[PDB]
RNA sequence: GGAAGUCGGAAUCCGCUAAGGACUGUGUAACAACUCACCUGCCGAAUGUACUAGCCCUGAAAAUGGAUGGCGCUCAAGCGU
RNA sequence: GUCCCUACUGAUGAACUCGUCGCAAUGGUAAUUCAGCUUAGUACGAGAGGAACCGCUGAUUCAGAUAAUUGGUUUUUGCGGUUGUCCGACCGGGCAGUGCCGCGAAGCUACCAUCUGCUGGAUAAUGGCUGAACGCCUCUAAGUCAGAAUCCAUGCCAG
């Protein structure tokens, strides 16, 4: 559901002055040397405790809101092992645990040596230590802290993918029409500008096809490097392209104005084809209005239908800046995502067992028409006034009376008093407004 | 307790004190401030409610109402008051001839064996040489005062009590200049007036008397428990207590004999309940219908002043339409509104059928 | 968004925490015991009260098992207290009887027995749908 | 929540009194005094 | 056509209205906003009332009828039934009736034709059921509920029932009906499809929170004067609802 | 303080319910001659270790337990839960093929719940903890459990009565009087053939039984009364309303059950048609006052149920049953 | 509004008089005062008690049958407003009452011959 | 409510402009100063609302 | 991947000079653009850095209402001679 | 093995001839929190989600009253029933420290019932205008605008 829920973290000198600040204010302060020496422990006792306490309920707030990795799914696991060195976070996060822990022992230790002490002096100093020690182990996580705030910034501006839903994956070449492609299916604000790496991220966007909801996916774009070098950009496109499942939609360019040729763009399709092994690939050709498909050379028609030779590869045409060829490549690729998605879901249910699934018959159920037997429909009445009738539109200044206006020049919810009588009919209109005897 | 009411001692007087009027402005139309009544009871009524906003909106409320008798105030004076850097000081009063023999008896403790001799000296300063002291002490009201009040009492003869001893208050005109409300003030002398003129339905009013007495009680009563602010026994009631914001319901005439008739109830019958008020008796004069309990205890006087500022709420602004208003006997559990559907309801009886 | 009920005119509160109310539903209880009421404040020594319409914490204690396993919103249908309307009838209940429902206002059941008060009725749509007898 | 003496619950206030409750008081104002005169006058 | 709608921030359209083919009724309170979302649907084309049946707020459960009929509990009183038959033309016969079951929009469906009561209604309630809406009636359960009205609705052209009515109980019914029966649900998953929405010949008002292929089948079931869902698409846009209510 | 819990800190144990344990050894030896020994819920340092003393040392002792107990040494101790399959096929490896011969189990649920919630966790616990010994545990086996006092109880005290030989309930010293802390153990294991599913089930250990017959009698004879309804409602039965013609209440064995139960006593003709109903509308008695009592049956006293009594025997009478 | 009348005896129940009983089958009791709900909670027969109308009606010390009780009822069909309707209606009932009274009378005086 | 002595019109030369104009320097400028703290947000995110009122240029008449 | 003084690591030179850092900040995806250091022109004669000494403010306070003894005092009715 | 003065809460009161109407120094002081409708499925948002000002209506706590209605209370010993005993029986009554039971007005009561709770000025944190110190600059120095449930008052209690 999101990673905004995160409790800021503060730096080492700020967890200090919280800490300390709250000892100081939700404590009394005053302590006399001609008190008992029982209630001299008690109250230097009480303030090295509620220091204690005061810290371990932060540190604990900072464990238990960072997510774990090895209870996530694992597309999130080596998206934030790339984006913030999953090494690191745990590292990170040790250093916060074990300072917790140090704070409890130096609290154990202290309050201890304050019930064998004798003066208020002996009392104060015992305090000062314990105080002092627990402020230089904040000071050591300095480091820890700071890398800490600036990944919940991060978690907390990271978009939302439902893995397990309806998705489209836009992959490709810088510079080909990925995030334009985005752009003019889902409102997603997606930059769109004419250099290398404009998408530095995943952007999500959403459409609706046949009343159902699905998912558009922009990546980076990668190069052609082997995958065993590659950028912390090229990567986060890599682990989206493999650990969802998705219908990728390759853009290739064959106008050379994508800065690439078009033998790497066919050799980066060929290499990262392992990666797309299970799910459906389609490629679209974008930038159609600068060069079409037939004059290009035929040895290169050859190779790109070779291409489609491949068993489940499909080959369409778009123009994002046209928008004439952006449209129907949204219906052909959700509709084939609509098709096997059911075909797999009857197939989870009609399994080969003899019976028939519970979850699958409800459906069953849901889908199944009941008609009489007679097959004889039953009279329709509906007046002549509606099949005339106009639809209303708020944005038509010609409107009708619409009483909820009625309710805006007079008044608003609640000052507008309605009047009943003005839809009574009557045998005679002067009738209304009257006053109808009720007890004689 | 509050500590506002603090110095928890019986009122020091019986009538009890507006201790503040409006604040005036000469821009307003010359009006009186504030009136007296006699308390009479409660009864239920039930109003077509117009609450916008409300869950009860356009529905039917049933409500408790509070009768005070008002028969008219007679106008017998005109006192004039002047600014002091110590005050407000009383510079002039002036009283009128023929002064009646009910608010004279408020100036005496045994009026059954006195002479008789209030205001003698003072009928005749009116026909002296042609009424120069009166003019003058005018004129000086005119000329000197910022602020004047009417002296107004009311006579107990309309209502149902055995005391005759009328209940003298001071009432302030607002709105005007000082010449203007002085000549109110003369024209208006022994004149009787009205509730009708004083206040109007559906406006809201302030209502100042004192409480009931209960005499000596404990910490259990008194404060409500489980110096000044330790919880002492003491005096718990006849406190002098002011009550904001209730609405009048109704203006009765007292000649209309079909006070408690409504538009949508036919039934010609008046405020007094069947069988009589308990504890007061019949209401024959004009009355006001208050929303609500109101303090005091029967047959107690009622001072009624009108809001010192101007409302802040939709409940002032509010017409309200009453369906009807209960007649039926306080003295019991009464099932009858009129005298005569209880007849109607019980058939013929035995001493009806021996009479007859 | 807490459960506390949006709009309704005050009345005598009938059941304090510790009472014992029938359910109304088919989901499988039997009985209700109240053990906190929604929105009711607490100043001292004083047990909050609930009445018609008002969700209250409830632990079912004779009645199906898969229910008795955790604790339960309810709202009351039925109140045996005297209380008025604004109409101005002073009307009670034979019994006190209350409905589970989740935070939402949704019951569990499907049906009610007997009858519904106007009050639970009138804030809550579902209990509304499921009432046979709404007076 | 906001106190009763709160500032912009004041104003709130005072922008009641002009434009609403105003007019409303000023009118049965103009008629009561109409009565009062014609009892004086009379 | 089919809008969304809500009384208030609730989504229970059918509790809060009632929806016949020459009247409509609205429950009164604060704005007009559920008054005009049918308005902005009815141009002046059959009446509609604001009312209160038993100085509460929940007509839609209370009433039942056809564009013959009107039928109330014996809890309303006599300002309502005179402000109902005001505001309605003549052609409309307004009955109160002494059922004990006094939430009728709940015990009783019915379209133009045929009517389904609660098993346990009397025999003096159901002859005036017959009598007033001009319909035949019937004792059924709609998939082991007895409150027929909460959890099916029906017009003259087809009729949207629980769920999970069982596919033997809807052919039994559909055929004592004679219009086509799907089940589905409204208002984002909730069983109660009376309560949620309301349809007529014409025209269905649901929920705000219904999905959009929870919609389609509220315009499948019942036609439109456009003719574009005739209740056969169900079987053509089969994978919409696999994927969306598995 | 407790005088165990002292005396276990001053020398004994860790804690009291070692103390326990050994008054249930005292009361009956089977630790004794045991060779296996699995504890669903370890307690803390205490129970395993008085299971180290008596038995054999290091025999197969598993110390399965959900709470993060310290790990006794020489005793096989898991920190994980007993209810999930996926610790029982754990629980299976670790044992190889050698079943419990004593099971023991300690109910400690989060008590405070209004004494009910508590209870019926604490019940649903130890039918899990059945649910195991019953898996493995051998032909005269030992299992000990612990229980709260409830009706529940009375039904584990059953399924433990027809499943096992010996049952009982120990009670013994060094327990928690104040609570319903009680100790039961159950012996002599049938070894069935297979494990009966709904027989374990706690859905229907737990359901209720049914309602006895109410009380027609104070319903009838003495309707002024009290002790109104504070149970719930029987299955079905809504719209709260009965009604049956009169020929019925005649026609019965048990005048007093009709009366009681049923809200009215009916004369509309069935469409079959019945003459004993005909007739008994035309008979010179049941007029006007046996009319109206029964058009409404609930708001009846003593003097009318008696009168409705005394009709419908004068009716038998007339027409002939034998009493 | 509506003037209720008494299920025990038979007054008239104003608005804001007496209680109200619901049972759980469906059905209201509404009470004039506390004497006659109480009356009804300890069970007791109101055709016997003596002061009730169920026993007046059943010991003919009032008649059921004739003219003008007839013409008072309850009425489930509303009939649209009509001026004319609502003021001869009211002329009526004002003939209506005086004609029962007159009959009244001369009921009371054949009982006491 | 303006200073007495400073005159506001609505700039029929460029979109969205007034004019506070005058001869009391104290008088323009806040009067101008009490436009922008009457319009001023709340409880919101600065980085992401703009609107308001802003002064845009401070001169002279002639 | 991109890194042009300004995400980083290391060096940090020369010319033209009146003077201008292989750059002090803003800014760009990188540039661009602005700005600082430094320099020249105009106005004008005294400035400005670090300390020291007095007097004054802060340099920590709980809990019935109160104390330069009180009123009160400000080119003193306070401080130094 | 160590019923009295005063304080407080109330009530009277001599002298000013008795009263009637008043003024107000001083002392006290009071309201509090939540929800719902509209704004609005709006701004904002890839989605999931999701406000606020103005306007309207209720509720919790506190405070001050009140008894039309509902419930409770019964020495109304008001009416009726009934146990023991007695006045010879009937009628009418007595005793059982008010025998018991039912209803029971009036009165007292109950957030177990109902009603009512009000507006000006000056400030603190802070945001500004003009403008020197200091030829830039500056909310402060002289001058000055706004702003917290705060402060002082009015409303309210005593006199
Ligand atoms: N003529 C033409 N130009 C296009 C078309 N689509 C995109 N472009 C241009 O080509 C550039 C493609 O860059 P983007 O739109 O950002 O797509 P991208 O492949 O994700 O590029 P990056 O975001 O930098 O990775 C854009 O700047 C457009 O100006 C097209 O259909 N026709
Ligand atoms: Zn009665």
């Amino acid at each position: 559901t999101g990673w905004k829920d995160i409790p800021p973290v503060p730096t080492a000198q700020e967890f200090i002055d919280i800490v300390l600040s709250r000892t100081q204010r939700r404590l009394p302060t005053q302590i006399r040397p001609g008190f008992k020496i029982s209630r001299i422990r008690a109250f230097y006792t009480r303030k090295v405790k509620f220091t204690q306490e005061t810290c371990s309920e932060k540190f604990g707030a900072i464990i238990s809101s960072f997510p774990v990795l090895s209870d996530q799914h694992p597309f999130h696991r080596d998206l934030m092992n790339i984006l913030y060195d999953a090494d690191h976070f745990k590292v990170a996060l040790g250093q916060i645990s074990t300072a917790k822990n140090l704070i409890e022992t130096i609290s154990r230790d202290y309050v201890r040596l304050l019930k064998y002490a004798q003066s208020l002096y002996q009392c104060k100093q015992l305090k000062r230590a314990a105080l002092g020690r627990m402020a230089t182990l904040i000071k050591r996580l300095k480091d820890p802290l700071i890398y800490l705030d600036q990944v919940r910034q991060h978690l907390a501006r990271l978009p939302d993918i439902n893995p397990t839903t309806r998705t489209l994956l836009v992959a490709g070449f810088p510079n080909v029409g990925k995030s334009s492609f985005v752009r003019s299916v889902t409102r997603a604000d997606t930059p769109v500008e004419p250099y290398a790496f404009t998408t530095k991220s995943l952007f999500v966007g959403h459409l609706d096809y046949k009343y159902l909801r699905y998912q558009v996916i922009d990546t980076p774009g990668i190069l052609d490097h082997p995958l065993e070098e590659m950028n912390t950009i090229e990567m986060q496109s890599v682990t989206a392209l493999a650990h969802l499942r998705a219908a990728v939609l390759y853009f290739m360019d064959i106008s050379e104005q994508c800065g690439f040729s078009l033998k790497a763009q066919i050799n980066l399709f060929k290499s990262i084809k392992p990666l797309f092994a299970n799910k459906m690939v389609f490629i679209v050709l974008n930038k159609m209005d600068i060069k079409k498909f037939e004059e290009l050379d035929p040895e290169m028609q050859q190779e790109i239908n070779d291409l489609t030779k491949s068993g489940e590869v499909e080959i369409l045409r778009a123009s994002c800046a046209t928008q004439e060829g952006v449209q129907e490549v949204k219906n052909h690729v959700c509709e084939r995502l609509l098709v096997e998605r059911v075909s797999q879901k009857l197939k989870a249910g009609t399994h080969s067992n003899g019976n028939i699934g519970t979850r699958l018959q409800e459906v069953m159920a849901r889908i199944h028409v009941a008609t009489p037997m007679d097959g004889t429909t039953r009279e329709t009445f509906i007046p002549e006034a509606v099949k005339n009738l106009k639809k209303y539109d708020k944005n038509d200044p010609n409107r009708r009376v619409l009483a909820r206006d009625i309710e805006e020049a007079n008044g608003g919810a609640g000052v507008f008093n309605v009047d009943l009588r003005k839809d009574w009919i009557l045998e005679n209109p002067e009738w209304k407004y009257d006053k109808i005897p009720e007890i004689f | 307790g509050s500590l506002a009411f603090l110095p928890r001692k019986r009122a020091a007087r019986h009538r009890g004190r507006v201790k503040s009027f409006p604040k005036d402005d000469p821009k307003k139309p010359v009006h009186l401030t504030a009136a007296m009544g006699y308390k009479a009871g409660m009864t239920t009524i039930v109003r077509d409610l117009d609450r916008p906003g409300a869950k009860a909106h356009k529905k039917e409320v049933v409500e408790a109402v509070t009768i005070i008798d008002c028969p008219p105030m007679v106008v017998v004076g005109l006192v004039g008051y002047i600014e002091t850097p110590r005050g407000l000081r009383s510079l002039t009063t002036v009283w009128a001839e023929h002064l009646s023999d009910e608010v004279k008896r408020r100036f005496y403790k045994n009026w059954y064996k006195s002479k008789k001799k209030a205001f003698t000296k003072y009928a005749k300063k009116y026909a002296e040489n042609n009424g120069a002291s009166i003019t003058r002490e005018l004129e000086r009201i005119k000329k000197y005062c910022t602020v004047v009040r009417v002296l107004a009492h009311t006579q107990i003869r309309k209502t149902p009590l055995k005391q005759k001893k009328a209940h003298l208050m001071e009432i302030q005109i607002n709105g005007g200049s000082v010449a203007d409300k002085v000549e109110f003030g003369r024209s208006l002398f022994e004149k009787p007036v009205t509730i009708d003129t004083i206040f109007e339905k559906d406006e809201m009013i302030d209502v100042i008397a004192v409480t009931k007495g209960h005499g000596f009680v404990g910490v259990t009563a008194r404060w409500g428990t489980k110096q000044w602010t330790v919880a002492r026994a003491g005096q718990m009631g006849y406190h002098h207590r002011t009550s904001v914001n209730h609405k009048i319901y109704r203006i009765g005439k007292g000649d209309d004999e079909a006070n408690a008739s409504t538009e949508t109830d036919l039934t010609k019958k008046k405020i007094t309940p069947m069988g009589g008020f308990v504890r007061y008796g019949e209401v024959n004069n004009d009355y006001v219908m208050i929303k609500g309990s109101v303090p005091g205890v029967k047959k107690r006087i009622m001072t009624l002043r009108k809001s010192l500022f101007t409302h802040t709420s939709r409940k002032a602004l509010e017409k309200v339409e009453l369906k009807w208003i209960d007649t039926s006997s306080e003295f019991g559990h009464g099932a009858f509104q009129t005298a005569a559907e209880k007849k109607q309801f019980m058939g013929t009886l035995k001493k009806d059928l021996q009479t007859s | 968004k807490r459960g506390a009920p949006g709009g309704k005119l005050k009345m005598t509160l009938g059941l304090p925490v510790g009472a014992i109310m029938n359910c109304a539903d088919n989901s499988g209880a039997r009985n209700l015991y109240i053990i906190a009421v929604k929105g009711a404040g607490a100043r001292l020594n004083r047990l909050p009260a609930g009445g018609v319409g008002d969700m209250v914490m409830a632990t079912v204690k004779k009645g199906k098992p898969e229910l008795r396993k955790k604790v339960h919103p309810a709202v009351i249908v039925r109140q045996a207290k005297p209380w008025k309307r604004f109409d101005g009838v002073f009307l009670y209940f034979e019994d006190n009887a209350g409905v589970i429902v989740n935070p939402k206002g949704e019951m569990k059941g499907s049906a009610i027995t007997g009858p519904v008060g106007k009050e639970a009725a009138e804030l809550w749509p579902r209990i509304a749908s499921n009432a046979g007898v709404v007076m | 929540a906001k106190s009763a003496r709160a500032s912009r619950i004041k104003e709130n206030h005072q922008r009641f009194k002009k434009n609403i409750a105003g007019p409303v008081e000023a009118a049965r104002l103009e008629r009561l005094s109409a009565k009062l005169m014609a009892i004086a006058q009379a | 056509m089919a809008v969304r709608a809500q009384f208030e921030n609730s989504n229970e359209v059918g509790v809060f209205a009632t929806l016949t083919n020459s009247y409509c009724l609205v429950a009164l309170g604060a704005s007009e906003n559920f008054y005009s979302v049918f308005e902005a649907e009815l141009q002046d084309v059959i009446p509609i009332c604001r009312t209160t049946i038993a100085g509460t707020r929940i007509i839609g459960r209370l009433t039942a009828g056809n564009r013959k009929g009107l039928l109330v509990p014996t809890t309303t009183t006599d300002q309502e039934l005179q402000h109902l038959r005001n505001s309605l033309p003549d052609d409309i016969r307004i009955q109160r009736i002494e059922e004990r079951l006094s939430a009728l929009g709940n015990v009783i469906v019915c379209n133009d034709h045929t009517a389904l009561i609660h098993p346990d209604l009397e025999r003096e309630t159901e002859e005036i059921i017959a009598d007033v809406l001009g319909v035949e009636v019937f004792r059924q359960t709609i998939a082991d509920h007895v409150l027929v009205g909460s959890y099916m609705a029906l017009s003259n052209q087809g009729g949207l029932v629980h769920p999970k009515t069982s596919i033997q109980d809807q052919d039994e019914l559909s055929s004592l009906l004679g219009v086509p029966l799907v089940a589905g649900s409204v208002n984002r998953g909730s069983n109660v499809i009376g309560g949620g929405m309301v349809v007529n010949d014409w025209l269905a008002v649901t929920g705000l929170d219904t999905t959009a292929p929870e919609l389609s089948v509220i315009e499948s079931v019942f036609r439109l004067g456009e003719g574009a869902g005739p209740g056969a698409i169900n079987t053509s846009m089969k994978n919409t609802i696999v994927e969306s209510f598995y | 303080l407790d005088k165990w819990y002292k005396l276990a800190k001053e020398k004994g144990y860790r804690a009291r319910a070692a103390f326990k344990l050994i008054q249930l050894n005292k009361k009956y030896g089977f630790l004794e001659k045991a060779k296996v020994v699995l504890d669903l819920c370890a307690a803390p340092g205490s129970w395993c270790q008085v299971c180290a003393e008596t038995m054999p040392k290091d025999s197969l002792i598993i110390g399965v337990d959900l709470a993060p107990i310290k790990p006794i040494p020489k005793v096989i101790t898991f920190q994980s839960d007993i209810t999930t399959e996926k610790c029982r096929a754990t629980i299976r490896s670790h044992l190889k093929t050698w079943k419990a011969d004593v099971v023991l189990h300690d109910g400690a649920p989060n008590v405070g719940t209004a004494w009910v919630q508590d209870s019926y966790n604490q019940a649903e616990l130890a039918l899990h903890s059945l649910k195991l010994a019953t898996e493995f545990l051998i032909e005269g086996g030992t299992f000990v459990t612990k229980v709260f006092r409830s009706k529940d109880y009375n039904k584990l005290l059953w399924v433990c009565n027809q499943l096992f030989t010996k049952v009982e309930a120990t009670k013994p010293p060094s327990s928690r009087n104040v609570s319903a802390e009680i100790f039961v153990v159950c012996r002599g294991f049938k070894a069935p053939k297979r494990i009966d599913p709904r027989l374990l089930d706690p859905r229907s250990i737990f359901e209720d039984l049914a309602d006895p017959a109410p009380n027609n009698e104070a319903r009838v004879y003495n309707p002024e009364q009290k002790k109104r309804k504070r149970e719930g409602y029987e299955e079905g039965d809504y719209t709260q309303y009965k009604e049956t013609s009169a020929i019925e209440f005649i026609n019965t064995t048990d005048p007093i059950a009709i009366l009681a139960n049923y809200n009215k006593l009916s004369f509309e003709q069935p469409p079959n048609g019945d003459v004993a109903l005909a007739a008994l509308e035309k008979l010179p008695e049941t007029t006007k006052e046996i009319r109206a009592c029964c058009d409404d049956l609930k708001v009846l006293g003593k003097k009318d149920f008696r009168l409705l009594l005394k009709w419908r025997l004068r009716v038998r009478e007339i027409f002939g049953l034998p009493s | 509004m509506r003037i209720e009348n008494c299920f025990f005896c038979g007054r008239p129940a104003w608005p804001s008089k007496g209680i109200t009983f619901m049972r759980n089958d469906g059905k209201a009791f509404r009470f004039c005062r506390s004497k006659c709900h109480k009356n009804f909670k300890m069970k007791r027969n109101p055709r016997k008690l003596k002061w009730t109308k169920a026993y007046r009606k059943n010991a003919g010390k009032e008649m059921v049958v004739d003219s003008t009780l007839q013409f008072a009822a309850r009425r489930n069909v509303p009939v649209r407003y009509n001026r004319e309707l609502w003021q001869k209606t009211l002329k009526a009932m004002e003939r209506i009452s005086e004609i029962r009274a007159r009959r009244e009378r001369v009921f009371y005086k054949k009982r006491m011959a | 409510v303006m200073a007495p002595g400073v005159e506001v019109e609505i700039s029929k030369a460029q979109k969205d402009e007034l004019i506070l104009s005058g001869n009391s320097l104290e008088a323009v400028s806040q009067s101008a100063a009490d436009i922008q703290q009457i319009c001023k947000v709340r409880n919101k995110d600065i980085r992401k609302f703009l609107d308001g009122i802003y002064v845009s240029e401070k001169g002279n008449i002639v």
